[PDB]
């Protein structure tokens, strides 16, 4: 699952994650610190001020090792580094209170071994912890959905 | 000289500030697509 | 025992070690090099040249792994990195020729898991090898022992 | 066996290799990037562009570990990383199209467990691959050999 994911380090401790999709690396912009792998650190990031994300095209070595994307977001369960996540009617849902700060940048994966969303934080609706996430449109446009009050992990 | 510097300053704002605004809109309108490897812009 | 103990990287080699006691890192000042742990490397070292040490606090995420310490030190067997040392007549002793250069900063431990001293280097002239060390008085005040001919490892 | 050999890591790519022969680290000059081992990288190599090679004394901690260069080069089969290679008419010859870019700096091993040459690249006439190699005359004069239309790897 996490086989192709990469941790982001702040002063020697994990405080978030970065992941590579479509041959470019994405990491939350609010996640201060340095990406572990030097090849990724050599990348010049572009800052998507309103996405709370920065990204850059990965070195052409791991070009073959990027995660592939799929627009497919049927409602139901999806795999995650810390569990299975349930998406419904525009809401990605996690069992209330599990997961938390430092888990930003976690990818969400389709059962067909592919990524569908990245987590930036979340908040509990009461029945579930809704996650502030990036999720790309039917037309691929990278939408950001984040129910009100969602805390950044 | 005052009027000439006024013109130069106005031109500086006209160029660099309009370019900054346009760059901002272009950048933030591209990024929803530049992040998507399969989006048909 | 040794799990909560860390090397010093000098020219990418283990030229020394550092210990974290009661939440503060300590390593000899004379031993040059880079602390292996990244969090420990971030610590702001404060010098104590008369003790030949430098030290600083460590973050709360690594609070529990700090070495516990005490002054109580009856003579007898004490565990050490090279198996054990003999503490007697107020000094630590070993088979002459063991240890040597590189083991500076290695702690010595009470089988309760309590550090009793830190090694600063060997002394060998006359009768037998005695180890220069920093120690804790019953009042807690630190004492640095260096029998004549003490040399840093 | 050839674990006493070290490739160069350029952007995380093994674009070439290096070998410690006679206590001197040698790598192809054309192979851009930094050597794997950090202690070896501290060596400020001295280049010999006519050989497309650069050399320098390995530090005092591993010169004992160096490979022994071999003067004698009788016609026959010599060990390599990609199995073994034939030596004929004064040139190393290899199966057509096996091995290529990135293999530069790979040492060729005397069956006795010694290094006879270091490869730069090759060529094909159509029947067999001919290698380009640094060599040593019976007298001991170090030389470079490059078949007609040699391609560096």
């Amino acid at each position: 699952e996490s086989d192709k994911t990469f941790p982001i380090m702040l002063n020697g401790q994990v405080n978030g994650y970065a992941c590579v999709v479509g041959g470019r690396l994405m990491k939350p912009l609010h996640v201060e610190g340095k990406i572990d792998n030097e090849q990724l650190a050599a990348v010049k990031l572009k800052k998507a001020s309103m996405y709370d994300l920065e990204y850059g095209d990965v070195p052409q070595n791991m070009k073959s090792d990027t995660l592939q994307y799929t627009s497919d977001k049927p409602p139901g369960f999806y795999n995650w580094h810390h569990g299975a996540v349930q998406y419904e009617n525009g809401r990605f849902t996690v069992p209330r209170g599990v997961g938390g700060k430092g888990d930003s940048g976690r990818p969400i994966l389709d059962n067909r071994g592919r990524v569908v969303a990245i987590v930036l934080g979340g908040a509990n609706e009461g029945t579930r912890t809704a996650l502030s996430v990036v999720t790309w449109n039917q037309k691929g446009v990278t939408i950001k959905d984040t129910p009100e009050g969602s805390e950044p992990w | 000289v005052i009027v000439l510097c006024g013109v130069a300053l106005a031109i500086l704002v006209g160029t660099a500030s309009s370019a900054a605004c346009i760059a901002k809109a272009r950048r933030d309108c591209l990024t929803p697509y530049a992040l998507a490897p399969n989006a048909t812009v």
